[PDB]
């Protein structure tokens, strides 16, 4: 069949499909009444009010002056000589698509569009002064061009729909028709997805009409179908679009299938008839039998019946006269349904068909029928006894015989044309033998507008109240693979829906990323020292994700292959305790572990697609920057740094001391022969040596009321204490390949933009051990010759906590793992860097987070902001 | 029914153009001013509040009386 | 595939697909020029005709005003307010299923219609005739219900189309995207046969246009289309419709296919371009390569293309570029061919996709390749040497490297939408295996007013003047099923078109059938006498139709089974000379032989479909009545008839004499032992007898001024001599069938009717023979109580004369068989006899009458009167 | 090229209000019809006898005269 896979549009006192079909269960109608003083206002003729026989109501869309003129490029004195169908039809197009779970100008197959349209009547204001002063008829021809077939062709340009774009002009079964014309075309493989439906919008906004005696329209306003008293119908106005794919692609690609189109049938009567304005019953009934014999269903299999059913009282009984002889071969008695959506929002024109076909797919998919209105009693030419049919007044849930849901919608033109379309359930879907739900995602929302994104918050915020909610993997997957990524971008971190709920009902200094975004042509990369390691660290990491738990156990394998460290056993089958972190404390060990932490965190980044320009190091930091500039392999590295570390636990004792001077100060005011370790900022420096002339040297500190710390350390770092192990390592490192860098390094031992030649020199590695690591000019270095963002790979913050404390120009650093107290949340904040690093403009799949076997869904749509276009001449 | 030599010429002349025509279920606005149209061979808001036989012969007697 | 099996259009300078096409190979500009002082006559501006930037021309159909109301019966007051595209349309439909070779109505499946309107332009002249009278929401109205949408459906009202009727609409590929949707719902199968089409004519003719260098619009006038003076295109009006069928059963019916339609694609462009209004290259690209698999084909295979080619300074080097990414497969170099219809005609908006439908399925079906006009040199951009394309300026036979000529047409919308068709040859049929064409044919002609048969007359005349004209039995299995039978009609019998041309030439002083027809409710089957036949009787009636055959079987071989004669060797071992001419003529072997030739000649016409209302006799036409009336078997009255005979030939003597006298005048002085032998009109009489006293009757008539002459016979009948023949037929009809008569029968030896009792009396037909003859009698009940035209079925005209003699007023008498001579053109004057009576109205199936498996024609379609229905200026 | 500081206000108006100038094939009566409606702010058939920007400057100051 061809499946349908998702739906949109305006109609009357609703603008959206899920507001109406909550009028459809709630039993509402949907016509607007009014009085006499508003009428006139509007512009109802002083003959036409206080007449006895001036019926004053129809259906009323909302707003059909209200265009986004901004989201799809025209200008503002353009879209104003568009006609309001042209305008609605786009915004429902954009909607429909966006309900399918796809974007219009990105399939990798052919999309094309087949709709209709009614008669324009916005030129028949816009002639006026088109014509009465300049008394040329020029104006004519561009409307020839540019209105009466164009309305498809706009929708294919502003939308990128490289499918066939075809008017299809029926009178009053359009929709249907066009919904048939699609099921052909995806049949005859000319397009792979197809945008079907219609429209009919009247710039008179709001009028009445004018009832006459046997005249087609009602007496009274309400539109009575298939009833004694019915005496007509009421005129309503409305958009309407599916979206239709071949079932077996849109099975195999995961959709959401709201019915699948088991059948269809046109035709036209051809002068069987009395006079040319007079429906026939054969060819009525011709339609229905061909549907249902193209859909291979015997009509003992349909349970619904979706009728025109428009309540006059000449077309009523050649309607059930069809239906009996379509149905005349059943054998059961009063076992399908019948109703009629011209009850609750009057006749559509144009778009009758349609706003039949999305009641009857909603129907089909939830699994209970509406109410008809305004039924109590049968008509005297329609017997509901000895009929298969009953109506129903009460919203009725529909339960088969079978099992297996089946319905049917008919439409009915004015010049003749004959549509039925026979639908079917959606097939076994089978949501439990899948691997559960991710534990947190990510919740992306984008608008080109702040205004848009905020009404685009609201609504999601007034989706999520609901009971009945999608899954975890099947939203947000909607939210990255189903919608288009503009400016003005927000993000969210969740476990649980109805919390996001409340969060988005805030969506103001609520604690979710959110801003506008830029080109971000780059990230830059800050890389972490020994001395902020915790517990399980990268625990979650290494279970959840596959990219960290390959590198992980690739380093581990390879340490253990050459060497005696219980690797995997330190971070993750270790207890909770002081022990632990007094056993994890040394040099021995603490080096390969946030070698081997730092790297595949490293490759994870990597693994989820964004591109480093400067890889910033610090001291241990600088090896793996170099890894991954891959100057040398993993085994090398992770062998060497082994080789390293255990020399180093051969030195013997010394502490290092904070101090919040600037260096120069520090250089002024040191007289014991010890080295400055580390400087990272204007106000910060570390200071090295032996323990004795440390704590001297931090009480005498003491007495000038400077703040100073230790750094609970038990050997002291670059000074010139380790020359003994610093030159033991030379002969073991001149026996494996140094190649030549690929990613921009700069060294934080010089504070230089450091070349492709010098680090592979033997030598750089020893004196790194040695000066110490001059951070802040290395970072304003960065910040000078780029301009980027800077996402620490560590487990602490403390880079962050530095490097948020230089002038970046606009930019911010972001942490990738938590500062030990939340290792639990280490998933969350994980999460939450890449929310935020999504939000500034930064390339990232979005879709890598998203679970086993997604599926879409349908959440609400885009929040145009209702901007005035009208000519407005009387 | 059984006319009376003027308004017999109108319900010919009617006849003759197109064929109160209000109940006749196949007629509709465009055929009325056709049908006017016709009439004016010897204000349509008074068309649309009746057009009977009887209506449109009172209406040519009143205007041609005017 | 999806074969094209006939075409319409009414086109620039031109009336038909035919002078279109003569114009496509007289290499003509169909162009028309103006001049100052006619633009003026309908008011335009002085302005627009003195402004110096002003080209007069246009492509213009010939009729816009004229419409034939009383054919569909569109009344003259609501047809006043009808687009002219519909009618043009309506018209153009009629002729396009007439050229099909089809009626729609009685078409087995079901029928669909996809076309494009245009901006209506009459309602520009129809609402300022309205604006007078306030009409608030009257203008509305007028708009909505008649000329929004509805050009497929007073199309598929009138013609009775019981299939999709949906009106596709793009912007300037209407015609072909409609083409496209056609060929969908063939293969979806939601009609078994469709036509799909275009049309775009309006209001405006004798209109000049104000050209714009920047524009799209030639500045000169003339569609230098792919050349380096390419400035724009000329606007035209045109009308066109193609009828479209599967190629399956295209092939088990046999119709004439044109093309077949092998691969087809639509698609729009996108965004990926620079704006709404500039054409793209990818597209087109995608369109080509896609129609080009979706027909199984390569693009070596493609030999002609036609390209759009609107002449514009920006879509030709656009469409080039896309034409040649799209044929960059190959490898030899300038095969292809290529042509813009546009140079001939003009860009007729909308309906450009199928003129160049028409144009492109002419050259397949003929393989004649036009000639594109206007072209000198390529344009700066375009590259033809290196490109696989080739322009003609003189029209050039087609002849592949491949025996299959393969094509191409390529339309591009305004808003975007592109479509390509790819056109393969028709697959050719085995036409000499087919049967030899049958001696004879009738050619119907039938209209529903005097002058349209009068002009569809002539449009014949003008058609049969060619050479290479159609086969004649694919002429007469079209002109029979194909047609509709209207009230007007006229008849041929012809041997050979070019002598039917020249007959067909005049009218008033041409004999053929010719009238109108009425409701005719039965026919009478009038048989005939005795002694009114001839040697070499019925030869050409028993081996050209196998009923006639299969009804003198069963005869001859029981008279030679259960007798020893044999009829066959009488009539067609016998020679032809005078000495059997006096042998064949006496009574021994004239009685049965004739029972048998009526009764094969009564067969026969029960076999064609034609129903006996009044069956009188004439002295043997009661037997054979009564045989066809079940009242006898074949072999019952079979038996009995020779007995007759044989037991009738020991009559020594008798004579009869004919006095052309009154009755009851000539009963006022006859004798006795004479008595009158039949009575057949008030001047007519047949007296019988001895020889001396009916002659000395003779030389006493002889001196009174009455001519009187022998009726060259040997025997006496009905007479006072043929009692011992019934005393010994009385040892006959013993337990014989008898049945009450099924049809109704007027007896000629009573001048009455005939109940169920008054004729399976076995004394009736003892006695028959002894009463005379009343056949005027017979007749004067006969016009009293029916009124039918009086088919006499004999080997002869003699009771044709006696009964046209009668009170025939309204009504005439047909002999079904030559008098005497013409013994070889039975043949010639029996379908002539069908040809006069399906003019008068009776329901001879004119099938029958065709060869053995017979195919359908283009021919000349239905001459539509015209008739101004227009409003204002 | 460089124009003269009053018609220069003019015409980049237009420019950036619409935008012989109407070289490319798009420009059509649609967007000459919206030209003829931002007139007044300080003959049709006048205005096509020369469509170009300096020609249809000069008509103002000619409804200036007028």
């Amino acid at each position: 069949g061809i499946a349908i896979i998702g739906m949109a549009g305006r109609f009357p006192q609703a603008d959206t499909v899920q507001a109406f079909w909550e009028n459809l269960l709630a039993s509402r109608e949907c016509i607007s009444f009014y009085s006499d003083e508003e009428l006139l206002a509007m512009g109802i003729s002083p003959e036409f009010v206080q007449h006895p026989d001036y019926v004053k109501a129809k259906g009323e869309v909302a707003d059909i002056d209200k265009f986004d003129a901004a989201f799809f490029g025209i200008a503002p004195r353009e879209a104003e000589l568009m006609d309001p169908q042209h305008r609605v039809l786009l915004e429902t197009a954009w909607a429909a698509f966006e309900d399918a779970g796809y974007v219009a100008a990105d399939y990798p197959g052919d999309v094309g569009i087949f709709a209709g349209k009614s008669m324009d009547s916005y030129l028949m204001l816009n002639l006026m002064p088109h014509f009465k002063r300049v008394f040329s008829s020029g104006s004519l021809q561009a409307a020839i061009g540019n209105d009466k077939d164009s309305i498809t062709t706009t929708i294919a340009y502003h939308l990128n729909l490289r499918g066939p774009a075809i008017t299809v002009q029926t009178s009053s079964s359009t929709s249907l028709v066009a919904v048939c014309v699609a099921c052909q075309s995806l049949l005859t493989w000319q397009c792979d997805m197809a945008i079907a439906g219609g429209v009919t919008l009247g710039p008179p906004a709001k009028t009445g009409y004018l009832s006459q005696e046997g005249g087609i329209t009602a007496a009274d306003g309400h539109c009575r179908a298939f009833s004694d008293n019915s005496s007509g119908f009421v005129p309503g106005t409305g958009a309407g679009l599916v979206v239709l794919k071949r079932v077996d692609e849109a099975l195999r690609d995961g959709d959401n299938i709201y019915a699948v189109i088991k059948g269809f049938a046109v035709n036209n009567d051809g002068s069987e008839k009395i006079s040319y304005t007079a429906p026939s019953v054969d060819a009525q009934a011709r339609a229905i039998a061909q549907a249902q014999r193209l859909a291979g269903l015997t009509p003992q299999d349909i349970t619904y019946v979706e009728a025109h059913g428009t309540g006059t009282r000449l077309g009523d009984p050649v309607e059930f006269s069809a239906l009996s002889q379509a149905f005349a071969g059943a054998s059961q008695k009063q076992y399908c349904a019948l109703g009629s959506v011209k009850t609750n929002i009057g006749h559509l024109d144009t778009a009758a068909g349609v706003a039949g076909l999305i009641k009857t797919a909603l129907a089909v998919q939830q699994g209970i029928i509406p109410a008809t209105l305004h039924f109590e009693r049968p008509n005297a030419q329609i017997d509901l006894t000895n009929s298969p049919f009953y109506i129903n007044t009460t919203c009725q849930p529909w339960q088969p015989e079978s099992g297996i849901r089946r319905a049917g919608v008919t439409s009915l033109g004015m010049g003749g044309t004959n549509a039925h379309v026979v639908l079917e359930q959606a097939p076994a879907v089978d949501l439990q033998a899948r691997a559960p739900v991710p534990a947190y995602s990510i919740l992306p929302f984008s608008a080109k507008t702040d205004s848009a994104l905020s009404s685009g918050l609201a609504r999601f915020a007034d989706f999520l109240q609901h009971e009945s909610l999608p899954d975890r993997r099947d939203l947000a997957w909607t939210l990255s693979q189903g919608r288009k990524a503009f400016a003005h971008r927000a993000a969210l971190v969740t476990r649980d829906l109805h919390a996001a709920g409340t969060l988005l009902q805030q969506a103001a200094t609520a604690p979710f990323a959110r801003g506008v975004a830029q080109t971000q042509l780059g990230l830059g990369l800050l890389f972490s020292g020994q001395g902020s390691q915790y517990q399980r660290m990268g625990h979650q990491l290494y279970q959840v994700w596959p990219a960290y738990a390959d590198a992980f156990d690739r380093c581990a394998t390879l340490l253990e292959r050459e060497y005696q460290l219980d690797i995997r056993h330190e971070l993750f089958r270790a207890e909770v305790s002081l022990a632990q972190g007094e056993r994890l404390a040394q040099t021995c060990l603490t080096q390969p572990l946030l070698f081997s932490v730092e790297y595949a965190l490293a490759q994870l980044w990597l693994s989820w697609g964004i591109t480093p320009t400067v890889m910033i190091g610090h001291s241990l930091g600088e090896w793996v920057a170099a890894t991954l500039a891959g100057v040398f392999s993993l085994e090398d590295a992770l062998r060497l740094v082994a080789r390293r570390a255990e020399l180093m636990h051969q030195a013997p004792s010394g502490a290092m001391l904070m101090v919040a001077l600037p260096e120069a100060q520090i250089r002024a005011l040191i007289t014991a022969p010890l080295a400055i370790a580390a400087v990272n900022a204007p106000d910060y420096s570390v200071i090295a040596g032996p323990t004795s002339e440390i704590l001297a040297v931090s009480q005498r500190l003491t007495e000038q009321n400077i703040i100073n710390k230790r750094l609970h350390t038990s050997h002291a770092f670059h000074s010139s204490m380790m020359q003994d192990a610093a030159q033991a390592l030379r002969q073991a490192f001149e026996n494996v390949r140094l190649n030549p860098p690929t990613l921009t390094i700069i060294s934080t031992v010089t504070g230089a933009h450091v070349s492709a030649d010098t680090l592979t020199t033997p030598d750089y590695w020893i004196e790194q051990m040695l000066m110490p690591v001059q951070f802040s000019a290395a970072l304003q270095e960065a910040q000078a010759t780029f301009d980027v963002d800077f996402l620490e790979i560590g487990p602490g913050a403390t880079l962050t906590q530095l490097t948020n404390g230089h002038a970046l120009g606009d930019r911010l650093a972001f942490s990738s793992l938590p500062a030990g107290a939340r290792s639990s949340d280490e998933h969350k904040h994980i999460l939450d860097t890449v929310a935020a690093l999504w939000v500034r403009g930064h390339n990232i799949d979005l879709s890598a987070f998203a679970g086993e076997q997604p599926r879409r869904v349908s959440l609400p749509t885009y929040a145009f902001d209702k901007i005035r276009y009208w000519v407005d001449s009387p | 029914a059984a006319p009376e030599s003027k308004t017999q010429r109108g319900l010919v002349a009617i006849c003759e153009a197109l064929l109160n025509f209000f109940e006749a279920g196949g007629h509709s606005l465009m055929l009325g001013m056709l049908l006017a149209q016709v009439q004016e061979r010897f204000s349509f808001f008074d068309v649309m509040e009746d057009a009977s036989v009887r209506a449109l012969a009172q209406l040519v007697e009143q205007e041609q009386q005017d």
